[PDB]
């Protein structure tokens, strides 16, 4: 209709409830939705334990 | 003569097909392998082989279940049980980032001679 729209494909990979995440989902997204994009600190707080003899790799 | 067998395993590709072929329940957990995927289909119906596909997608503590017993195959998620099943190891990393430790090798280099020999 003359104008242009931007279109997007998302693979899921797991769901996280208040401030930890948890691997595995079970339950997929319906119609009119919303995104709400990523904050850098989310996934240095994923990625780093808390403890359990951290070991780093790169 | 009243017996019965619960075979409880994690890689159904490499388990005898005679012993799971007289299998009639099955619960199945997570699996990433194409193989045990393939072969659980297999030995699946063709309905639980269309929601087969959330095999890979199942989180913790949730199950499929398929059987005669049910009169649908379902996802049911289950509690954990009180006591839990623990095992013992060693924990390699916490003991390796303690102080130097000398054994005594005076008492080990017995017990290989109880007596004589």
């Amino acid at each position: 209709k003359d104008e242009d729209i931007f279109i997007l494909t998302v693979q899921p990979v797991g769901i996280f409830k208040g401030e930890e995440f948890f691997q595995g989902n079970s339950m997929l997204p319906s119609p009119t939705e919303p995104v709400f994009l990523v904050e850098d600190d989310i996934l240095n707080k994923i990625f780093s334990n808390e403890k359990t003899k951290i070991f780093h790799l790169g | 003569y009243g017996l019965s067998l619960m075979v409880v395993s994690q890689r159904p590709s490499e388990v005898s097909d005679t012993i799971l072929s007289q299998c009639n329940n099955f619960i199945n957990l997570r699996l990433t392998n194409i193989n045990d995927q393939n072969y659980i289909k297999n030995l699946l119906p063709d309905n639980s082989r269309s929601i087969s596909e959330i095999l890979p997608t199942l989180g913790a503590g949730e199950c499929l279940v398929v059987g005669d017993s049910t009169p649908i195959p379902s996802i049911v998620k289950l509690e954990l049980p009180n006591p839990e099943p623990r095992s013992q190891s060693i924990k390699f990393h916490k003991k390796w980032s303690e102080s130097w430790r000398t054994p005594s090798f005076e008492e080990v280099i017995m017990r290989w001679r109880k007596e004589n020999g």
